[PDB]
């Protein structure tokens, strides 16, 4: 494991390449059999790759989550324009924390989308009953 | 494409498709030779199933006539 | 020797020769030794000239039979292409099947063999059965399905 | 069952796993040992197979034969025993390409501590020794060197730790041999003759130059993945073996060796500035990368979808511009001198499948390569151009004929005969045949209209001519009447009895009329030929008749090349005309103006193949009938073989005599009017002769006595002889 920490990550490193980098290291020689060196090598990679995935996509959810929290501070509705909001939040560490402009805009577009709702439901139920009656007739 | 054998005398492919559908979905059916027929399913899952489940079953024609049909993968 | 033998494009399809006489066994024996192919999804206006040009890319063609409306006797949207050798038919099956012929994606299938009467749509209305229930719009096959 | 599971697992390792490869090789290693007691023969078989059929996996399996040798010395000794036996077989059977994969598998085993590093060297020393062998074909001396050099990318590094003394004396005899080889074949195998940008090198020179950069780099390449080279945990203490003294099989009259090759090259790192640097042309990484890619296509050519996937997922040790390597290697195969390893149409759809798999990056590269090919057209070999036209036009028809034609505006103001405009004209002609006239006029810009193909309309002579001063005019008018009336042969014969002069005029009025009344479809013209087939066999009972039919048919359909082709084909198959007549027709003065168009040759080669197929067919029948009334047949089948082969030889004889005649005529005229010999016409004509040799070198070989002493003799212009000598160098 130490042998792999002396190189540059290289998760998809071949065993003969890994063996070439760590061949004179004693933590490498300490394991008696080549098969067990390869098995430790294989498992540590697979556990490091497994962990990079699970880590970089809780940072993803954290970048996105932070960006929304930033937006939540401004009074946005379906009207508001990104052209206008941008110049108001562009300093925040949560805005810069999204490495792209195309995507800060998409996240913004997503974030952007009783009596009157009762009347709308009235119109909907009336149209449904009218369609049913027309079918029956 | 699978084949059918042991169909009723007064039966057609149209009525057969109604029995083969039990497998899932049919694409084409036919009944030639005055006894044997044929069918064409969509996917292999529904096909292989037909030859498995829909095998040596009791076909029921719309003319009140029943019989034993044999399905096979062709 | 090993599984490199894989030839999925040449394998038999699920379709069965409709008005064929023999067993499914007799139809299958013909299909695995055939040199003739069924070609589906052509447009009603796809010509024998176009078919000849595309299918000749996999070997020499012996004959091409255009599918017709049993009653109108006009191009139906399918055809039979017959090669002189099965090796050439296999290659059409391998590299022509699933590609464009006259701007539309076509599908080939092994065919037991041409016989008088196989050129006519068995479609209730004269064309191909396939077109009786089509619920999609196709300007190359006369618009919507027959039941529309 | 078990049998089945072994083969399954042996393949799993090579395939893309979901757990580090080394692990799988670890596991399968034991599993296989555990089964050695009962399944020794099978596992011994399976491995020898994957060794000669899965080269693209070379190092994944060598490792495996190592981990095993590292658990059962006696096993490795048995495997290595088979391999040598398996290798001796491939060699005796002339399956040299398969041998190389074996010879190369052994090589890499040395890196897996299975074969004595010194042992390998002793064998190679014997390979190179072939160069000394007296009175043997160069293609033979060539294969052993190639088998040797092509291995070094794998063995070389460690094979240099030892016997450098002889491993220097070998390079010595090689270098010596490499500088003494004749290179007569190069001009005939090059895709382009222009070396201004990137040179198309002879395969051995290119590889020689490749080894060098590796050697002078201390044999340290950075691509070849190595999954069993790590012997510091297991392979180390393994006990290597010694390959028995290998004495290369004696050259016999039944030996057939691979033909020499020229390396197709169109890309360099500057063609992909913003992409991982591309290994150079003289880097072994280039060789190895294209080798594996070529081998992958060879393993999956029958299934296009699986094929694209194995290519796109190719495992490179260090990143490389994969998409570019994939396109380069596919064109390398399509344009392989005369034709590539597999059926032409396979590359077309294979490329389509690759575009569907990498929608975001493959298409641009494919579009970049098309542009580059077009711009280098001026020196591309005619045989490849044809291949280019057919590929591109067929490709376009799958993408609604969408192309940026203005990018090629430069052709618009060039001699119509120049390669670029001609290429466009031919591509468009091809697009029309895959659709229709009007459609093509609609896809290209107004400025290109001039290059569009003529409307494929019939041209009746005695038709709405109203110009009736023509002979047999009325006779033709009666024919038209009869035909439309369901006339019979004898009736038509009668109508024809009233024709004043083998009667040329009768043929013309018959053909002109019969074809005109069936000009609506191919199927009409066919049945037409079939119905009044008896008339044809009469009027054209002579070669002049046969020749005249072709002449009038061409007069009638000169605007519809596809019609002409299918008719000639149909006529030959129904024996209305024979190949000799077709051959004389091709070189006839009536075709002089269309002599360099594609359809002319597409027809000539289609006639030659029918002849060849015919010969082959009858030979087989005799073969089968001989392997059994049954006699009267073999007596007859013998006679038929005779005639068939005789007519076949005559076809090549006439074709060559005609080529010699028109090429000499050109060479003389020029050498008299002090005019340039290198005209567009000349380019097509000389390269068309070369193509005859390329496409049918196998059959032509049977005529060496006649060709070498009677036709292509010294009194012939060197420009013509050159073509012959290049051909002989293919198996020299
Ligand atoms: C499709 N196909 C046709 N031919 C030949 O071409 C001619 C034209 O007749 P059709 O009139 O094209 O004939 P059928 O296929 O006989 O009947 P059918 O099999 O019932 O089946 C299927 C097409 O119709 C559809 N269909 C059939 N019945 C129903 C139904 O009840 N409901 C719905 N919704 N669809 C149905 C279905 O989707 C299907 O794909 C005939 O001479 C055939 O031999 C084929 N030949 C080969 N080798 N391979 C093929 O795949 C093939």
């Amino acid at each position: 494991k130490k042998m792999m920490e002396e190189a540059k990550f290289n998760p998809r490193a071949t065993f003969s390449e890994f063996a070439a980098k760590h061949a004179k290291d004693s933590r490498f020689k300490a394991i008696e059999k080549m098969k067990d060196r390869e098995a430790l090598f294989n498992e540590f990679v697979a556990a490091a790759r497994k962990k990079e995935k699970e880590d970089s996509k809780t940072r993803g959810e954290k970048i996105k989550s932070d960006f929304f929290e930033l937006l939540s501070n401004h009074h946005l509705d379906s009207q508001s324009r990104w052209s206008k909001v941008k110049d108001k939040v562009e300093s925040d560490p949560r805005y810069k924390a999204v490495d792209s402009s195309s995507m800060r805009e998409d996240l913004f577009k997503q974030y952007i989308e009783e009596k009157e709702l009762e009347r709308q439901a009235r119109i909907e139920a009336s149209l449904r009953e009218r369609e049913r009656e027309v079918q029956k007739a | 494409r699978v084949v059918v054998s042991g169909l009723p005398p007064s039966g057609s492919w149209q009525d057969l498709k109604d029995h083969m559908r039990e497998a899932g979905d049919v694409c084409y059916a036919d009944v030639y030779r005055d006894g044997t027929g044929v069918v064409e399913f969509v996917r292999k899952e529904d096909m292989t199933y037909a030859v498995r489940k829909l095998d040596n079953t009791k076909f029921r024609s719309h003319e009140g006539e029943t019989a034993y049909i044999r399905v096979k993968v062709d | 020797l090993k599984a490199l033998r894989s030839d999925s494009y040449v394998e038999l399809s699920q379709y069965r020769d409709q008005h064929f006489r023999g067993d499914n066994e007799e139809q299958e024996k013909l299909l695995k030794k055939s040199c003739t192919l069924y070609v589906g999804n052509l447009s009603f206006y796809t010509t024998e000239e176009q078919i000849y040009e595309l299918f000749s890319k996999s070997g020499d063609i012996k004959k091409i039979i255009m599918g017709l409306d049993k009653m109108k006797k006009t191009a139906c949207g399918f055809c039979f292409v017959e090669y002189y050798s099965r090796a050439d038919a296999e290659n059409a099956m391998r590299y022509i099947n699933g590609t464009r012929l006259d701007d539309r994606i076509i599908r080939t299938d092994w065919d037991a063999g041409f016989k008088e009467g196989r050129q006519y749509g068995r479609g209730r209305s004269g064309g191909q059965v396939r077109d009786e229930y089509r619920q999609d719009y196709d300007a190359g096959r006369g618009g919507y399905g027959k039941l529309a | 069952e078990t049998e089945d599971h072994l083969e399954s697992l042996i393949c799993k390792v090579g395939e893309k796993s979901a757990c580090s490869l080394e692990s799988n090789l670890e596991g399968l290693a034991g599993v296989l040992e555990a089964d050695l007691p009962n399944y020794k023969s099978k596992i011994l078989r399976l491995l020898c197979t994957v060794a000669r059929l899965l080269p693209e996996k070379l190092t994944i399996y060598t490792t495996l034969v190592g981990l095993l040798n590292a658990r059962n010395y006696n096993f490795g000794g048995e495997f290595v025993e088979a391999m040598i036996r398996q290798l001796k077989e491939s060699l005796k059977a002339n399956n040299y390409n398969e041998a190389v994969y074996l010879v190369r598998f052994l090589s890499d085993l040395v890196n897996c501590h299975v074969i004595a590093a010194p042992s390998m060297v002793a064998m190679f020393e014997n390979f190179v020794s072939v160069t000394q062998e007296e009175d043997v074909p160069q293609v033979r001396r060539d294969w052993y060197v190639y088998a040797f050099l092509s291995s070094l990318p794998w063995v070389g590094k460690e094979l240099y730790e030892k016997k450098d003394a002889e491993m220097d004396r070998i390079f010595a005899n090689t270098e010596s041999y490499l500088k003494r080889r004749q290179k007569t074949h190069v001009p005939m195998l090059q895709v382009w003759t222009a070396d201004k940008p990137h040179p198309q090198e002879e395969y051995l020179d290119c590889l020689w130059a490749q080894i060098q950069k590796l050697k002078k780099d201390r044999w340290q390449e950075r691509h070849i993945l190595r999954p069993y080279l790590a012997f510091d945990s297991i392979l180390c203490e393994a006990l290597q073996h010694n390959l028995p003294p290998f004495t290369p099989p004696p050259h016999t009259e039944d030996s057939v060796y691979p033909m020499p090759r020229v390396i197709f090259r169109m890309f360099d790192y500057t063609d992909d500035p913003e992409g991982p640097v591309m290994p150079g042309s003289h880097s072994v990484e280039r060789f190895v990368i294209e080798e594996n890619l070529h081998c992958i296509i060879k393993s999956h050519w029958k299934e296009r979808k699986t094929c694209a996937a194995q290519l796109v997922s190719y495992p490179g040790k260090n990143k490389i511009p994969l998409n570019y390597h994939i396109v380069e290697v596919i064109f390398a195969e399509l344009f392989q001198l005369p034709a590539p390893p597999h059926i032409d149409v396979m590359y077309t759809t294979l490329l389509i499948e690759l575009c569907k798999l990498q929608p975001g990056s493959l298409p641009q590269v494919l579009a970049q390569a098309t542009e580059m090919l077009y711009m280098r057209l001026d020196t591309m070999n005619t045989t490849c151009v044809d291949r280019f036209i057919n590929w591109f036009s067929h490709h376009l028809s799958n993408f609604q004929f969408r192309w940026s034609w203005e990018d090629w505006s430069d052709c618009l103001s060039q001699d119509p005969e120049s390669p670029k405009p001609k290429f466009v004209r031919e591509v468009l002609e091809k697009c029309m045949r895959l659709s229709y006239h009007q459609r093509i006029l609609d896809i290209v810009p107004p400025t290109f209209s001039a290059l569009c193909p003529a409307n494929p309309t019939c041209i009746y002579k005695y038709g709405d001519e109203s110009s009736n001063s023509l002979p047999g005019h009325s006779v033709a008018l009666c024919l038209a009447v009869a035909f439309k009336s369901k006339a019979t042969n004898d009736e038509i014969f009668s109508i024809l009895k009233d024709v004043p002069n083998f009667n040329p005029l009768k043929i013309e009025v018959f053909v002109q009329t019969l074809l005109h009344l069936a000009a609506k479809s191919f199927s009409h013209s066919f049945s037409a030929l079939a119905k009044f087939h008896e008339v044809f066999k009469t009027l054209a009972e002579s070669d002049e008749g046969k020749l005249h039919v072709l002449r009038v048919m061409f007069e009638v359909w000169r605007n519809h090349p596809q019609m002409i082709a299918v008719l000639v084909d149909k006529m030959i198959r129904t024996q209305i005309v024979d190949c000799a007549a077709v051959a004389n027709w091709i070189f006839s003065s009536e075709l002089s103006r269309d002599f360099t168009r594609l359809f002319v040759w597409e027809i000539l080669h289609s006639t030659i193949r029918k002849m060849n197929k015919h010969v082959l067919k009858i030979q087989k029948e005799l073969e089968e009938a001989k392997e059994k009334v049954l006699e009267e047949q073999i007596e007859r089948l013998q006679e038929k073989v005779e005639s068939a082969q005789s007519e076949q030889k005559n076809l090549f004889l006439v074709i060559f005599q005609r080529f010699i005649m028109i090429l000499t005529e050109h060479l003389v005229r020029c050498e008299t009017d002090g005019t340039s010999v290198l005209t567009p016409w000349y380019k097509n004509c000389i390269e068309r002769l070369q193509q005859i040799f390329l496409q049918h070198h196998q059959i032509i070989q049977q005529y060496m006595v006649t060709l070498e002493n009677l036709l292509f003799t010294a009194e012939l212009d060197p420009h013509i002889l050159a073509v012959f000598q290049q051909f002989c160098a293919l198996q020299a």
